[PDB]
Parts: structure tokens; sequence; C-alpha cells
């Protein structure tokens, strides 16, 4: 990344030489990810507020 | 749509245009960049002489604006606003007669 910039993307992110119309396929992940900050966990995983 | 975040606008609202085909006497330069996203703008204007060409002299250019753009950049396009009255047959898309 070039420093202090927003990347906004839907785009599947091509992994695997997998082109994907948003589709799944040979290990072609969502380009996002969700944190699963399930709540009171661990310390490790524990949210914070930077 | 929208679906935007940043404004800044200021409004000391004036109209001048004074549709001319003389000599030109109004110059302006932007010069446009950006440095760890901060985006600056730097401006100026001067009047001249010549009518046709670049008139070749030394000046100075001072910075005008900043922003925090945080976005990639990669081309530009100027804007450019013409209309004639009932007289041209081409309408806006198709015709314009005061360039
Ligand atoms: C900004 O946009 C440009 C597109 O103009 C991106 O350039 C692409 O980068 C990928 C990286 O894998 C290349 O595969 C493409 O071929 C590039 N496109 C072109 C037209 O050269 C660039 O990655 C974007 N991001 C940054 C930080 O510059």
């Amino acid at each position: 990344l070039k420093p202090f910039e927003r990347d906004i993307s839907t785009e599947i992110y091509q992994a695997g030489s997998t082109p994907c119309n948003g589709v799944e396929g040979f290990n072609c992940y969502f380009p996002l990810q969700s944190y699963g900050f399930q709540p009171t966990n661990g310390v490790g995983y524990q949210p914070y507020r930077v | 749509a929208n679906n935007c975040t940043f404004e800044y606008v200021s409004q000391p609202f004036l109209m001048d245009l004074e549709g001319k085909q003389g000599n030109f006497k109004n110059l302006r330069e932007f010069v446009f960049k950006n440095i760890d996203g901060y985006f600056k703008i730097y401006s100026k204007h001067t009047p001249i002489n010549l009518v046709r060409d670049l008139p070749q002299g030394f000046s100075a250019l001072e910075p005008l604006v900043d922003l925090p753009i945080g976005i990639n950049i990669t081309r530009f396009q100027t804007l450019l606003a013409l209309h004639r009255s009932y007289l041209t047959p081409g309408d806006s898309s198709s015709g314009w007669t005061a360039g």
C-alpha cells in the first residue's frame, strides 16, 4: 500500500491463478475478511479501539 | 450517485465571463501532485499579451490547496462548458460556435 490510502474494492483477489467473477474455484478465496470477535473472548483476540 | 465523503467549498459568488475572441490577456497555472497521500495543488494567475502561442518568460508558482485524499490516482481529464442560444441548430452535445 501507498501510505494513508483506502482500498475500496469488492472484486475477489485471484489466488491460485483463478479468474473468478466474484465466485469460488481452486483456492479462490473472498477478498474481504470479517473479524470473528466473539463477545468476551480471550485477551489475544479481544477487540481494541485504536 | 454521490457515494462520497469529502467536501471543500468556498462560495464568494460573482459573475464575470465576458465572452470574447480577442487576444489573450489572462493566464492561469495549476500544478497537481501528491506526497504521502496529501494531495497538493499549487495555483497562480498572471496577465499576458500574446494571442496565439505560449508566452515564454519566467514567473513563480505558489501552493494554494491541500487535501487528505488518500486514493490511488492514475488519470485525469479537464472540464469544459459551452452551450449556444437558439441560433445554433446543433444541440449542446451536438453544436457549439464559441470556441
Ligand atoms: C492503482 O491503479 C493502477 C491502475 O492504473 C494499478 O496498476 C495495476 O497494478 C496491478 C498489480 O498487480 C497490475 O497487475 C496491473 O497491470 C496494473 N495496471 C496498470 C494499468 O498498469 C495499481 O496497482 C493501483 N495501486 C497502486 C498503489 O498504484
